[PDB]
RNA sequence: UAAGUCAGACGCAAAGCUACAAGGUUUCGCGUCAAAAGGAAAAAAGUCCGCCAGCGAGGCUAAGGUACAUAAA
RNA sequence: AAUAAAUAAGUUUAAUACCUUUUGCAGCAUGGACCAGCGAUUAAAUGCCGGUAAUUAGCAAAGUUAAACUAACGAAAAAUA
């Protein structure tokens, strides 16, 4: 069990008698601290969900779609993930067109370390 | 799986239990030639025993 | 260390000289006290000798952070454990937490923010 | 109840690795292997789980099992195994400390093979660094392996024999005679060190102790010390020939065969030793492998002994050589067998 | 003061030779927390009520039947074997150039107490006569006694 | 059979044939399948290779004192630690602890996944070779406490358990493969000055 | 083909794949 | 252990003075069920397990 | 060609699984969903599994390796290639984040991005305040002092003239 | 049978018949009538407050009743065992043994071709030629 | 992190460190344990003084 | 217990003999201990002349 | 372990009793709950997938899904 | 069930107290208005089974108490003479 300033410390910035009364507040911090466990881990499963969003907005403003660019990438051994491709169809959208032509149409130009064999 | 229509407990929803979906279908599909692709597979090799049976190494049969 | 300047700015060693929850405190400053020094020429180091009744290390950084530590029956290992943490931070509250996209930056776009092709309103 | 009818069948086989549980029988598998493929099975397994450690002492146990193999050549599993532990050392090249590091290079060198010029530097680097801090730590069998391992693999390096004599200087009283033998077969073996503090304080230290020497040890301090000291300036020449006087039919064939060429060089022999040495040779003359008949050869004509009909030994050592460089023993042995297909081994002079 | 120095202040006893005890009704992580391992309801988890012997009702114990015999008075006597006295008698403890009593038994040791007797039984090889007094002896002790010589008499 | 209590049948049964085996030799003495029993092999199939990988980080020298850092006008993808980062010059990134790295070094970034600029992109499949990102060593930090709970209504079950995760903080210096379009040029020093201690 | 098809893979060097001498002949892999 | 005295005692519920009476009726008053005042439970009551 | 041996690997968990066949698995050392095993072709094995074809998948050893070896070959490194866009008209001007008026992405780039509170500790020093009900705590030594002090020593003493002292500043310091 | 439970061979009337009596000695009919190697070591262990040279001479002969009834094989594993604990109650009992338990001690321990110390050997032989053999008369 | 004195004292020699055991002997090996609040003991049950 | 309080011991001579007496003094029967006292020498003398 | 337990529940599949009724009752085979968090069906003790040492803004899948609510043709 | 995880700070998503008792309780089943103090496997004798030591134990002071031990089949032959 929580000791009283176990118990308050938590509890500084909660309501009523919440705050400063032992029995009030103990319930309150134990069913707060219940709640971040399951919080965390649903984190990680809302902000994958907004990354696929973003990049499918990006896709079809050229006429694309998520699920053809994902399979693209993968013919092609380009391992990118989800938060790099979010991020570069909102700050760097030229970049992100050239991903998706290379994937479509296949023209850019190979580069080697010897320029000139 | 539950047929049972009557009783308080709703395990399915007013008409019994629902017919399969399309993906449903589909899905039942793919599990049964799974199976049978794994039979098939045991006959090639019934039908292709070598004589001399291979020796595998396992540290824990070594040590004792 | 920020843009090359360290950010701790003083450590203070709180002992006794007779009691025996020092004793691992005692031997720290036998064996590694010399090489600690000089390792940190920019450290302000800072040995206090006192009839106290526990051992303690206090740090102090450049940004206004106070971090005191209990070191009480501790043994030599045990205490440059908390050292290491200590020289290595920035101090910041024990409560604090990082951004969570792991970044922080000031110039985010190069290229530009996407922007609506057509003539807004 | 009952779901499955008939008596339960055989278990099926299946080939596992070694679980992060078991992580501390490496060492123990390692001894109980009794073949080169069974430890290359036993490493492969633990492949994940593998320290320095393990793989010093896998290097080290290729002596052992090499051992049984004696009279033949090295068999080509051992040579894959070791080209295989080789890899091994040179990712661990910086890790090992200097009890293990001695342990590789001894069960190298006794499968003779030579050791990467790079990967001796490292190795020495790790020996003598740090002033020879870990120098201090070593016992009596590492420093015994790192004379002689390193020797027996041509290092050449001045600079690090330097450091080593001088850490391991003020140690050698201490020693037991066995070890200080093979320092002695060291500095006499490098040229430089032939007239240095180091070759005379060696000296110096075993003479107060020679009755603890072995036959095997005992012959090589007497050779050693000949050559590096012909004048007895200490005395360890004289008492080493009083041993050999004294306990002469004691000590093993091989030995006596070469501690008699050591006193013909030293000009001591005497017609009465020349006698007694020929009932001895001429009775175990079977026990001698090539090298040692050529010294039992020219120990004897130096002497002066001459053929005699009741013990006619050169007669005797010409057939024993014939013996040993035709190998007819495989074939004798085959003839009593009935198997004349048997595959024989051998090591041509 | 040197570390090796030993005062009131620095006494521990060797491990192993004690263990805490177990403290029960003191928190749910503690061992035995809440019900100090109990049960829930019943007649054994209400103190003081039960016998650990009765065994519901049955009564099985006492559905056999009672036996009567006494056994032999000489039951109460001290048993004294045969190769017993011997090894006494080589190891130097015992005299057996003269007559052996009971008096002589209990000094030396043979015997531990005395209230009734003592009683000689046993099968032992001898070579040497031994006259010895008891109050109780067997048949095999006379004869393995007699058979080198000695006299064995009842008292 | 209707009683609980194990049965004792195989031991009856185990007991028997060890008395007839003790007493009454077998009349054979062979068996063809221990005869031909074929050494002990690790896999009936050939390994399967591995596919190569750039180095994560490399130390290269240390910093001697205090500096300044100026905005450039290329970007760049690194994977380090698990995961991938987009990274410009005087950008802060938070990774796990990274081992063998010490305050105030520059460390060496190979794992180079995608370079661009204003005027041209590079993709790499899935790593471009001969670009690397440069950045110093700011902190080995534990992080604010994070607090885990569990509990289990009326079962009388209750856990506490905090803890303060490990991590490590970098500051990009430079970007190297891609030059900025034309115009982007920086013409002025932007960075340290670095001891370099890291020949091979 | 186990035997056949190990050899060909073996007679590959990856890791000279990030080494500045390379051409367009160190990423043929497949067909020679 | 030898050298303690162990001259302490103190008193349960049998030995505190008072108590015999039963202070409230068993049912009806809407009160806990009380057998005696001097039940370690009250204050100023006996020892459950006395020295 | 001979099979000489088997590639099993699980597909479902023991969860629901009936007792008699997951004796099978264990023989088998089965533990985990995608765990792989190696066996030898053997009649007695291929009956066992013919009882549990829908708990796994099996292979053999040619297909097994044929399977692992197409992923190698398509996980091998490729080259580089290069996109260029040009735009002819780019301007000299660093635009700032969309989001610099927000104070929360001020204070992140402040604790962070910035060489910001290098002055020296003195300088930044701060007292933190004591939340109202943490306070009987923070407090709990000075209070039994000073109880200590006037209960042994008296009110005519030098310690306790000096706890007046500092009472009087900290009255003295309310007026603001 | 009736006695005892299911696969426990019922009573021998012999070995019955020794246990069963009014006089004292069972650990010494215990270790007698051991069958095998392990079943002594049983005894001893159970028994090991209680064990005096005379247990600790029969024990050693024992030995070699056991070692014959296994013939046609050299000594086993755990006779081996068994024999090398016994040596440590010699040494320890070494000052205690008359002449005829040294005779059996020597006697079990050389059937099974064991070595005794040099030095306990020692001491075994300066017990029975000590006082110039005149204990020696006391002797069957 | 092996040992953090290492980590503090990067040019310095650090000796191993000491055994640890759930019985809890400060004289395992031949060693004495400075910091132990104990006098010196053989590594080994029952307790005896090693000077 | 006053030993291990007290830092210094000082004994006079008679004390010393005193104190060496009674911790040597047979704990029981004092006639038996004298008796395996001798056996043991004769056995210690018989060890010598082997 | 000389411990606790001797109030059990439902699903699919059988038989007796009831009316080839009951979320009924009595036996029996397997599974789940009891003592089991997470995902799918609306909420969902017993159905389907699957067994939680901890943290992370990495990746692949199961049952089930792929014009809006609501991630994906 | 008044919180949690995040955020461009506008907001968005997740989320039916605890105890006791039950096959099963957010329960329309039981107890608690809140704070401080008090409030429940303790002691003796005996027996059984582990752990740690002494190497019989207590008195007395060359002699006595307590405990423990005390016959089972005298079975081996290893000599290159
Ligand atoms: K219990
Ligand atoms: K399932
Ligand atoms: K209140
Ligand atoms: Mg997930
Ligand atoms: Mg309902
Ligand atoms: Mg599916
Ligand atoms: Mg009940
Ligand atoms: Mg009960
Ligand atoms: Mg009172
Ligand atoms: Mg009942
Ligand atoms: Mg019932
Ligand atoms: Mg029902
Ligand atoms: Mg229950
Ligand atoms: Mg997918
Ligand atoms: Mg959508
Ligand atoms: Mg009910
Ligand atoms: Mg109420």
């Amino acid at each position: 069990t929580f000791s009283r300033e176990q118990v308050f410390t938590f509890a500084k910035n909660f309501t009523g008698r919440a705050r400063n009364v032992y029995k009030v507040a103990l319930r309150r911090v134990e069913r707060g601290l219940q709640h971040s466990y399951v919080g965390r881990k649903e984190k990680k499963r809302t902000i994958r969900s907004l990354w696929i969003q973003r990049i499918n907005a990006g896709c079809r403003e050229h006429g694309f779609a998520y699920s053809a660019l994902i399979n693209g990438l993968n013919q092609e051994n380009i391992q990118l993930n989800r938060k790099v491709l979010s991020e570069l169809a909102m700050h760097e959208p030229d970049s992100f067109k050239a991903v998706l032509d290379q994937v479509r149409f296949m023209k850019g130009q190979e580069i080697y370390a010897n320029v000139e064999p | 799986v539950v047929f049972k229509t009557t009783g308080g407990k709703a395990w399915n929803p007013p008409g019994g239990l629902k017919p399969l979906t399309n993906t449903q279908k589909r899905s039942r599909k793919e599990n049964l030639q799974i199976l049978l692709r794994n039979l098939s597979v045991l006959k090639l090799a019934a039908e292709n025993q070598p004589e001399v049976t291979v020796n595998l190494f396992s540290p824990l049969k070594f040590m004792h | 260390a920020k843009y090359g300047t360290h950010m701790l700015e003083s450590l203070v060693f709180k002992y006794c000289d007779i009691g025996g929850s020092s004793r691992g405190m005692r031997l720290f400053l036998k064996d590694y006290m010399d090489p600690f020094k000089q390792t940190n020429p920019q450290l302000r180091i800072e040995e206090v000798q006192n009839r106290r009744r526990h051992p303690m290390l206090v740090a102090l950084y450049r940004n206004g952070q106070c971090k005191p530590v209990c070191v009480r029956n501790l043994s030599p290992e045990e205490i440059a454990k908390h050292i290491f943490w200590l020289r290595n931070s920035h101090g910041r509250d024990d409560d604090y937490k990082v951004p969570r996209s792991h970044k922080v930056v000031r110039n985010e776009s190069i290229q530009g923010t996407w922007a609506p092709q057509g003539p807004t309103l | 109840t009952i779901f499955n009818t008939g008596v339960p069948g055989p278990r099926p086989e299946v080939a596992q690795k070694l679980s992060t549980e078991y992580q501390g029988h490496i060492l123990r598998m390692i001894s109980l292997a009794e073949s080169a493929s069974e430890l290359d099975e036993v490493l492969w397994s633990s492949k994940k789980h593998l320290r320095p450690v393990h793989i010093a002492r896998s290097c080290l146990k290729l002596e052992y099992l090499r051992t049984k193999e004696k009279g033949r050549e090295v068999s080509e599993p051992i040579k894959n195994l070791a080209s295989e532990l080789e890899n091994y050392v040179e990712l661990y090249s910086t890790k090992f400390t200097i009890g293990q590091v001695s342990q590789l290079v001894r069960g190298l060198s006794s499968i003779r093979r030579n050791i990467q010029p790079d990967l001796l530097l490292k190795l020495a680097a790790v020996v003598v660094a740090d002033d020879g801090r870990q120098v201090q730590l070593a016992n009596e069998m590492d420093c015994r392996d790192l004379f002689f391992g390193f020797f027996s693999q041509g290092f050449d390096n001045e600079l690090f024999w330097k450091r080593l004599s001088e850490s391991v200087l003020p140690r050698l009283p201490y020693f037991n005679a066995d070890v200080v033998s093979t320092v002695l077969r060291v500095v006499s073996g490098l040229r430089f060190l032939h007239n240095t503090e180091f070759a005379h304080a060696t000296m110096t230290a075993l003479v107060p102790k020679v009755g603890d020497l072995s036959p095997a040890r005992l012959a090589d301090a007497f050779f050693s010390a000949s050559l590096l000291d012909p004048t007895d300036v200490s005395g360890l020449n004289a008492k080493l020939e009083e041993r050999f006087l004294r306990e002469f039919t004691s000590f093993p064939i091989k030995d006596t065969v070469t501690m008699f060429q050591t006193v013909t060089v030293r000009r001591h022999s005497t017609p009465e030793l020349a006698a007694q040495v020929a009932p001895l040779v001429a009775a175990q003359a079977h026990q001698l492998p090539v090298r040692h008949l050529r010294r039992a050869l020219e120990g004897m004509v130096t002497a002066g002994w001459k053929d005699t009909a009741e013990i006619p030994l050169y007669a005797i050592l010409a057939k024993q050589a014939a013996r040993l460089v035709l190998g007819k023993q495989s074939a004798a042995t085959s003839a009593i067998l009935g198997k004349h297909v048997d595959n024989q081994g051998y090591q041509r002079t | 003061n040197p570390n090796y120095f030993v005062h009131l202040g620095n006494l521990r006893p060797n491990p192993g030779a004690t263990q805490q005890r177990i403290r029960e009704g003191r928190g749910l992580s503690s061992r035995r927390g809440v019900s100090c391992g109990m049960g829930f309801k019943g007649q054994k988890a209400r103190g003081r009520s039960l016998h650990m012997l009765y065994d519901g009702g049955q009564l099985g114990l006492v559905k056999f039947p009672v036996t009567r015999q006494i056994p032999s008075y000489e039951v109460l006597y001290n048993q004294l074997g045969v190769s017993k006295l011997v090894e006494f008698i080589q190891l130097g403890l015992l005299d057996h150039t003269k007559t052996i009593t009971m008096k002589e038994l209990l000094n030396a040791g043979c015997v531990s107490s005395l209230k009734y007797g003592v009683l000689l039984y046993g099968n032992v090889s001898l070579s040497f006569p031994i006259n010895i007094e008891v109050t109780a002896c067997d048949d095999r002790a006379r004869r393995s006694i007699e058979a080198a010589g000695g006299k064995v008499t009842r008292v | 059979v209707r009683t609980k209590l194990p049965s004792k049948r195989p031991f009856l049964q185990t007991a028997s044939h060890l008395a007839v085996n003790s007493l009454v030799p077998s009349v054979r003495t062979n068996r063809w399948a221990d005869l031909i029993k074929g050494p002990a092999v690790r896999s009936c199939i050939p390994e399967i290779p591995e596919v190569p990988k750039p180095s994560e980080y490399t130390t290269i020298g240390t910093i001697e004192g205090p500096y300044t850092l100026n905005l450039e006008r290329v970007f760049g993808v690194v994977e380090l630690a698990g995961s991938q980062y987009k990274v410009t010059p005087d950008d802060v990134i938070f990774t796990n602890l990274l081992h063998g790295i010490e305050v105030n070094e520059v460390v060496m970034l190979e794992r180079v996944m995608l370079l661009g600029s204003r005027s041209n992109t590079i993709i790499g499949r899935p790593y471009i070779p001969g670009a690397c990102v440069l950045a110093a060593v700011e902190e080995h930090f534990l992080d604010g406490t994070v607090h885990v709970f569990k509990r289990k209504k009326r079962k009388r079950y209750r856990r506490y358990k905090p803890t303060r995760p490990m991590m490590t903080t970098l500051r990009i210096l430079k970007v190297l493969g891609i030059d900025p379009a034309p115009g982007d040029e920086l013409g002025i020093p932007s960075g340290p000055v670095i001891k370099i201690t890291n020949t091979e | 083909x186990x035997x056949x098809x190990x050899x060909x893979x073996x007679x590959x060097x990856x890791x000279x794949x990030r080494x500045x001498x390379x051409x367009x002949x160190x990423x043929x892999x497949x067909x020679x | 252990a030898k050298w303690q005295q162990g001259t302490h005692k103190t008193k349960d519920r049998s030995e505190v003075s008072g108590g015999g009476r039963k202070p409230r009726p068993q049912k009806g008053s809407g009160r806990s069920r009380q057998g005696s005042i001097r039940s370690p439970i009250w204050r100023g009551g006996g020892c459950t397990f006395p020295k | 060609e001979p099979v000489r041996s088997l590639f099993v690997t699980l597909r479902r968990s023991y969860i629901g699984k009936a007792w008699f066949h997951r004796e099978i698995l264990q023989n088998f050392r089965l533990k985990k969903i995608r765990q792989t095993v190696e066996v030898a072709n053997t009649p007695s094995a291929r009956n066992s599994l013919a009882k549990i074809p829908h708990l796994v998948t099996i292979e053999t050893d040619k297909m097994y390796y044929l399977r692992n070896m197409k992923k190698f070959y398509e996980q091998l490194l490729r080259p580089p290639v290069q996109v260029s866009h040009e735009h002819a008209a780019l301007s000299s001007e660093i635009k700032p984040v969309h989001n610099l008026h927000s104070k929360h992405v001020q204070e992140r780039l402040q604790e962070h991005a910035y060489p910001s509170k290098m002055e020296g500790y003195v300088l930044h020093e701060k007292k933190p305040v004591v939340p109202r009900a943490l306070r009987s705590f923070a407090f709990k030594s000075q209070d039994e002092h000073k109880s200590f002090v006037l209960a042994r020593l008296g009110i005519f003493s030098e310690e306790a003239k000096k706890i007046h002292l500092n009472e009087l500043r900290t009255f003295a310091k309310r007026d603001r | 049978g009736t006695i005892f439970n299911t696969g426990v061979p019922g009573p021998r009337p012999e070995v019955a018949q020794k246990l069963s009596t009014e006089y004292q000695g069972h650990i010494l009919r215990m270790i007698s009538l051991a069958e095998s190697a392990s079943e002594l070591d049983e005894v001893l262990w159970s028994s090991k407050k209680h064990l005096r040279p005379v247990h600790i001479a029969r024990s050693c002969l024992k030995l070699e009743y056991l070692r014959t009834k296994e013939k046609g094989r050299e000594v086993s594993e755990p006779i081996k065992n068994l024999a090398s604990e016994l040596e440590n109650y010699v040494e320890l009992y070494s000052t205690k043994f008359t002449i005829g338990q040294v005779s059996q001690l020597v006697r079990g321990l050389s059937s099974i071709r064991r070595n005794i110390q040099p030095d306990l050997l020692l001491k075994l032989a300066a017990v029975v030629v000590a006082d110039d053999g005149r204990q020696v008369q006391l002797a069957n | 992190v092996a040992s953090y004195l290492a980590r503090i004292c990067p040019n310095t020699y650090v000796p191993p460190p000491f055994v640890a055991t759930k019985k809890g002997f400060n004289g395992i090996g031949g060693r004495y344990d400075p910091s132990s609040p104990f006098p010196p003991d053989t590594g080994s049950s029952p307790l005896t003084l090693q000077y | 217990y006053h030993m291990l309080k007290y830092h210094k011991l000082v004994v006079s001579e008679p004390a010393v003999r005193l104190i060496e007496q009674e911790l040597t003094r047979p704990l029981r029967n004092p006639a038996r201990a004298a008796f395996w006292q001798e056996r043991e020498a004769r056995i210690g003398a018989a060890v010598e002349d082997l």
